[PDB]
RNA sequence: UUUAAAAAU
RNA sequence: AAUAAAAAU
């Protein structure tokens, strides 16, 4: 299991998945709280979109990339990477 | 302190050992030949005299047999601890109790004579908990749970 | 630095007084010479190595040593060499295993140690390790001894700083040699070739030209009701014939058991028998001694068994009869005692026991004449 | 399933209820929103952090990851976990 | 009859570890007080033929001893690993065995000084925190956050030579 | 084995002994302290460093500490921090001007270093090292000191395994201390503050207050028939209060510098004369002490310039007369000779010189005094 | 009036190694005696405001000298190489200066032990050569087949620490 | 016998060539600083001053004969003079380099501070010297110590 | 120019006269072909090659070249030198 | 300069020659004891037989490569034999 | 007297 | 009392 970190619009969202889970699941752990449709909704990761059909072993991506210390950090778009604050 | 003890056992993963079929080894005598090793492995256990030991190939962790008369003086064991080969035609069944982090476990294994290597599995004990002093469990118990963190004033 | 041509005088006293059991001595000086094969001439080479005992393996003079020795070798390479240590500490465990591998590689090197104490001679993994290198006759033979007065001596003459004077020994030098050789005894199990034991065994009422005795020793213990030998506890040991640098009194053999007893650090609450076999029978002072000892100590008893009674001149009885109230049992070596001796304290190299005529009888008649001086007072 | 949480800058957080457990001022609090007046949106994010390696490795006891620091941001993260006795 | 034998795990290491503890239980115990009550048994005062060395701590009613074995049955070809080491808690007639990261955190209950109960307001008002924590071992756990913080912001002393944890003893450099 | 947190009682007593010129202490063992700006509280870290004088420079205890503070540093960048140094030697050549160029880098950290002998200090190059590193203000201050009592007391309450103890004193405590403190006085080239030297050299018949003396000194060689002045050889010296601690009798000035005079190695064949500003005569005690060492040192002439007759009971007057006909050249300051000790001996930063009241008329006056005392007999 | 000067040739060289020098020759001249009747004379014995140390070597009738020299300008930028060295050759009033070789060759002539007159005799009689070259930097020029040969033949001592010579004291290290 | 030994050996790891030398003292002050320094010590006559050969570890050291003292009048007496160029000094040296007597002339520019310096052979003072004492010597950087022991 | 040197094996060198001047005995000796009786091949060549050393570097006392030699030929060139007189 | 060794027939010269001295420079050295006209004779380096016309620096060995203690080795033959040196 | 041994340096 | 200092280890 890896840990994951979805930010959007100012919102954050932190979860645990399986490894071969694949986006369409991504997508419907997220609609339990942003209550719209998977198939509007689509990824992001280093600003490059995610289609439709994907997987993680496919996107190169591996349990040692997300961390419970480092998640892989993926954007999110609906049908702007927001830095953290600063002190 | 049972329950207690069976939700341990079942759910903390207290040792290096993680309560299942874990291949171990004998490793008494390696740079001798293998017939000469299963021989004294088969003489000592005949005879009762030396100890014996065995190594899990993924740990550190051994388990050393002593000869009770090796210790000072014997100890009351409620329970039985046995090491024989009649019961297979080639293999040797060990049996261990003992009490780790408080909760008394029995250490089951066997052990092939030909290839001087087998198994070893974990499993609760019931039957002693009730025989053991509840004011040592429960002290025990209240022990390794404190904090030394800001633990005085 | 690490090598030196001689050193001064202080560190050789603090270092190379060979108390059995001293803390703070935590370097280790080999003082090593090269000679080639056969005849005596001057060492083709000859220096001091130092290493802390707690360095790393590679640092230590041993494989520091052997590091350098390897590339010196290189140079002649169809030459046989001979080498002689002189160390303060004896050799670590792992230099004990890396010399005898080294040693086999290479069997065109004859190596002897001399040492002044024995590091860790309580060890059990250093005492198979000293073996494996030391004992094999077919093996590698590599010699090791205790230092004594004249390896001191001579290491001060060679390897000290020491502005032209003579050599004062420390106070018990003799003593610690005396242990020192003893424990090493024990621990690489010599044994008596058969002429020392079929010339000093004999039971023959009328002897000539052995004035020196012997002795064998081993330890039991009870448990479960029953005596359990002690493998780690068995040795033989003689007399010490006066010598100027030595004790100059004579110490005996049973003096020197007597010594030794205390160092095994036998265990109070236990009951231990320590079995001894004597080719003479113990003299007034080593017999009143004994029985002091056995008095004090109350959880040790005693076996002494005699090849030939000795009694010079008539102070014998009473010793004995001292032994007696203390609670040692004396008796003589039946033919049983004899054939045992000679199968566990002999390199008899498997050859068979070979009784000697009339032993039976003169057994018998040195039965009878102990009976008789035990039962009457 | 989730508490809601509202950086004192106004950012938006979602934690599971059983990691907001271990806090015992969100325990005791929890309405399913909640807003801190004083944390800032990293610190708020590193006790999610801190909450989350908690979780993986609460009962495990064998090669325990190590958790990264910054002296810059250490002084108002312990700030936080006293606030939140996390 | 049937054979009545006794067991125990024996942790396994190197000699130079084994004699690296010895020294510095011996040195935390005379030279310096961080250790002063613990007990050390020297190889002649136990008659089992394989104990090599007792360290006895007690944990106020109760003791934790740590056991050394020497000619153990590994018999390893090496010889790298031939000792061992074991631990145990007692408490009059009771006895277990203790994980070694437990074994140490038992340890660092009782005898090294640790973080007061005052250093997480110490921190906040930013007054000089004091004293602090020299033994590391003994919070081998995943610690609170307060705990983290509070160590990060203030590292904890590294005594010279190192205090004597049961974790560096009896560890695994060989597999890793 | 690098690092200690306590040193045992042989070590700090071996070591630290703060002769001038010792030999064999081939360990540099340096005690540190580390605190913060603000109240006196317990320092943060304090332990010892070690090193031989010949190992190579990355291992000296100096480049050690300042790698350990670099690393130990990054914590808190802004933390301004004060080193407190106790090292048995002082620095070396190498290491002074790699800690200057260190403390140059980082303007955030002071530096006290306390040490117990100097090394080297006749070393030119050291010298110029010590000047740079210590003397130029422009620099990072690097303050050095000698340790007096003080500071050995506290090495041996927080540096040593003492048992409760008391510090025992070893026996030239105070005399060493002295001596280089003048030695490092004459290195750094250090200056009278001008509101001491106003207090203490006017010339004004009756004055209050003043009870020590003030000795300036500078030395001057013959070549070719010429004084060539010794730059090296410049300073000035008071008298030493009373102190349980230090000098039960506390020694005045001129004892000080007879005391001094011998570490110079004035050559025997050649021909010095030593010049000294005063603010007092010699007393009686100085007067015969000053007579006998000019007396026995053939080669050293004597040149006293004092600015007030210091008479008592009598006997200064006997003094002064035998000082003169020992040899030694004795006189009034004037104008000229106060402007001289103006701009050599005071850290005047630029300022010229301001004559105070009736200095001619006093100056006349004390000459005709001095020269009734010398002529009348 | 015309300036005086005096002019000497000053090998520049760096602390350590002068240090290093001035050690190993008291070593050799106290410690041992293979560097008896050297005369070392400290730095307060001379008048020259330059001098640190001077060793005299008496070379039977003759004498050399070697020099070393403090706070010259004539070091490096780094101020690596602050001191030199210089060796003159003197015999009563008559001077001349000498090679580091060539002084380490006229050092061998005289102190330390060479191979003896009958070394090639035993040499090619198969026995013992008694005593050896013991110093190596004193033959610095390419000689007779016979040295090179018995050389090649039977390796010469080490003493430790090295004997003392110019050659390593004068030696360029980063201009090599 | 000086004149081939002269040309003949190369030796002292000289060459009597043309070599590059410099002016090195006060290497870290500023280069006004050190020609200031250059040319104070070269009129007054009361400081050291060193040339060094570029490329190798000699170098040449000028002391004033005060320090040393004991003076010895010496044949063509060395000098540093500026009066020949106003942008050149002259060096001129005598000296003895292992039993023959020589002559170390060079040149320094003061704007550049370096510039060449030569090696020649003297032919004066060699038959003034003491015959003893260069027998003596020569004789001695002849020897070899090998098999010479008895 | 050149002086013919004979292998006792059956080879042939030749090298100059000067090279060979420095050898005292075919100094003496030198006729424009020498024979030696014993000298081996290999020697003669490790002869030659230290003529040419020598005369190369003879007077040069400025990094000179190690000339090797190996411990097994040792003694018979050191026969060889001591019965050339070089 | 460097110094050349050249084996042919059990017969070897031992003679030093100039850095950019060419191949037939050293045939004209050789003609002075082998009496043989330079045309004709051939060289040989690593069993590879040398052109006419031939220059160290075209072939590439330099000064490194010949030495007075290890001289360029180099066969030779007339109008090919690498006979080795004896052995102990 | 004592050191079971890196208990120190 | 003496150590000019790797004269030591
Ligand atoms: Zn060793
Ligand atoms: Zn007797
Ligand atoms: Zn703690
Ligand atoms: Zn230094
Ligand atoms: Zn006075
Ligand atoms: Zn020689």
């Amino acid at each position: 299991d890896v840990f994951l970190m979805i930010r959007r619009h100012k919102t954050t969202i932190f979860t645990d998945a399986k490894e071969s889970s694949t986006v369409f699941e991504l997508k419907r752990i997220v609609e339990g709280i942003l209550k719209r449709p998977p198939d509007e909704q689509r990824l992001y990761k280093d600003d490059q979109l995610l289609d439709d059909g994907k997987t993680l072993g496919e996107c190169g991506f591996t349990s040692q990339t997300a961390r419970p210390q480092a998640p892989a950090t993926v954007g999110l778009a609906f049908r702007c990477i927001e830095p953290f604050s600063s002190p | 302190v049972v329950p207690d003890q069976r939700s341990k056992f079942e759910n903390e993963e207290f040792f290096r050992k993680l309560s299942r079929e874990c291949e171990i080894k004998y490793t008494g005598f390696r740079d001798r030949p293998h017939e000469e090793r299963q021989a004294r492995f088969q003489n000592a256990c005949r005879d009762g005299r030396s100890e014996i030991a065995f190594v899990a190939t993924g740990t550190n962790l051994s388990l050393q047999f002593f000869p009770a008369s090796w210790q000072g003086e014997q100890r009351q064991t409620p329970s039985r601890e046995y090491v024989d080969l009649e019961r297979e035609a080639g293999k040797v069944y060990l049996k261990a109790p003992m009490i780790l982090n408080g909760v008394c476990v029995i250490w089951k294994g066997w052990i092939d004579l030909q290839r001087l290597d087998g198994m070893g599995c974990l499993e609760f004990d019931e039957e002693r908990a009730q025989q053991e002093d509840a004011l040592a469990q429960q002290a025990f118990e209240e022990a390794r749970r404190r904090t030394r963190e800001f633990e005085d004033r | 630095r690490n090598t030196v041509e001689r050193m001064y005088r202080d560190t050789f006293s603090y270092n190379f007084y060979n108390r059995p059991i001293l803390s703070r001595r935590n370097t280790v000086w080999l003082c090593y010479e090269v000679k080639t094969k056969g005849p005596s001439r001057p060492p083709l080479d000859a220096k001091i190595f130092r290493g802390q005992v707690y360095s790393e393996l590679k640092y230590h003079p041993e494989m520091r040593f052997f590091h350098w020795f390897s590339k010196w070798r290189k140079l002649h390479r169809d030459q046989e060499y001979e080498v002689t240590w002189y160390i303060s500490w004896s050799p670590c465990t792992k230099c004990t295993r890396d010399m005898a591998t080294f040693l086999a590689e290479d069997p065109k090197v004859t190596l002897t140690i001399f040492v002044a104490r024995l590091y860790y001679f309580w060890d059990p993994d250093y005492q198979e390790a000293l073996r494996s290198l030391c004992q094999k006759r077919d093996g590698p033979r590599a010699t090791m001894k205790i230092m004594n007065y004249d390896e001191f001596q001579h290491c001060w003459s060679k390897f000290v700083y020491s502005q032209r004077e003579l050599f004062e020994p420390w106070n018990n030098l003799p003593k610690y040699y005396i242990l020192l050789h003893i424990m090493l005894g024990e621990i690489l199990r010599h044994s008596m070739d058969p002429p020392t034991f079929t010339f000093n065994f004999n039971n023959e009422p009328w002897v000539r030209g052995r004035h020196e005795t012997y002795l064998c020793y081993e330890v039991e213990r009870m448990h479960n009701d029953t005596w359990v030998l002690l493998n780690q506890r068995r040795g033989f040991l003689c007399n010490q014939a006066p010598h100027k640098h030595g004790f100059l009194e004579g110490r005996h053999a049973e003096l020197c058991f007597l010594d030794v007893i205390p160092f095994w650090k036998l265990d109070l609450d236990q009951d231990y028998r320590v079995t001894c076999f004597t080719s003479w029978s113990p003299c007034f002072s080593c017999a009143q001694e004994m029985a002091k000892f056995i008095s004090k100590n109350k959880h040790v008893s005693l076996c002494i068994f005699t090849a030939r009674i000795y009694d010079d001149q008539g102070r014998c009885q009473e010793g004995l009869r001292t032994l007696a109230e203390a609670g040692a049992k004396i008796s003589i070596m039946t033919y049983s005692e004899f054939k045992h001796c000679w199968d566990t304290f002999v390199d008899h190299q498997g050859c068979p026991f070979q009784p000697w005529d009339g032993l039976d009888e003169h057994s018998q008649d040195l039965s009878g004449r102990l009976r008789a001086i035990l039962q009457n007072q | 399933m989730y508490v809601k949480l509202i950086s004192s800058d106004g950012h938006e957080f979602i934690v599971k209820r059983e990691h907001a457990l271990t806090s015992g001022t969100i325990k005791a609090m929890l309405t399913n929103e909640v807003n801190f007046r004083e944390i800032p949106s990293h610190v708020l994010s590193k006790v999610c952090m801190y909450f989350t390696y908690k979780v993986r490795y609460t009962n495990s006891s064998t090669e325990i990851p190590e958790f990264p620091i910054a002296p810059e941001i250490a002084l108002e993260l312990l700030m936080a976990a006293n606030f939140l006795d996390c | 009859m049937e054979n009545r034998w006794q067991v125990m795990i024996v942790w396994q290491v190197d000699r130079m570890r084994i004699r690296t503890w010895k020294s510095l239980v011996k040195h935390h115990m005379y030279v310096s007080g961080k250790a002063r009550g613990w007990f050390y048994r020297h190889h002649y005062e136990s008659p089992h033929p394989r104990i090599s060395s007792e360290v006895h701590i007690p944990l106020g009613d109760a003791r934790l001893v740590i056991t050394t074995y020497w000619g153990l049955h590994t018999g390893e070809r090496d010889w790298h690993l031939g000792q061992g080491v074991s631990i145990e808690w007692r408490k009059k007639r009771y006895s277990t065995q203790v994980d070694p990261e437990l074994a140490d955190q038992l340890i660092h209950l009782y005898y090294f000084d640790c973080f007061s109960d005052s250093a997480i307001r110490k921190a906040l008002l930013g007054h000089i925190v004091s004293p602090r924590c020299e033994y590391q071992a003994g919070h081998n756990k995943v610690g609170s956050l307060q705990y983290l913080a509070l160590a990060a912001l203030i590292t904890p002393k590294k005594i010279k030579p190192p205090l004597p944890s049961v974790t560096k003893l009896t560890e695994d450099r060989w597999n890793k």
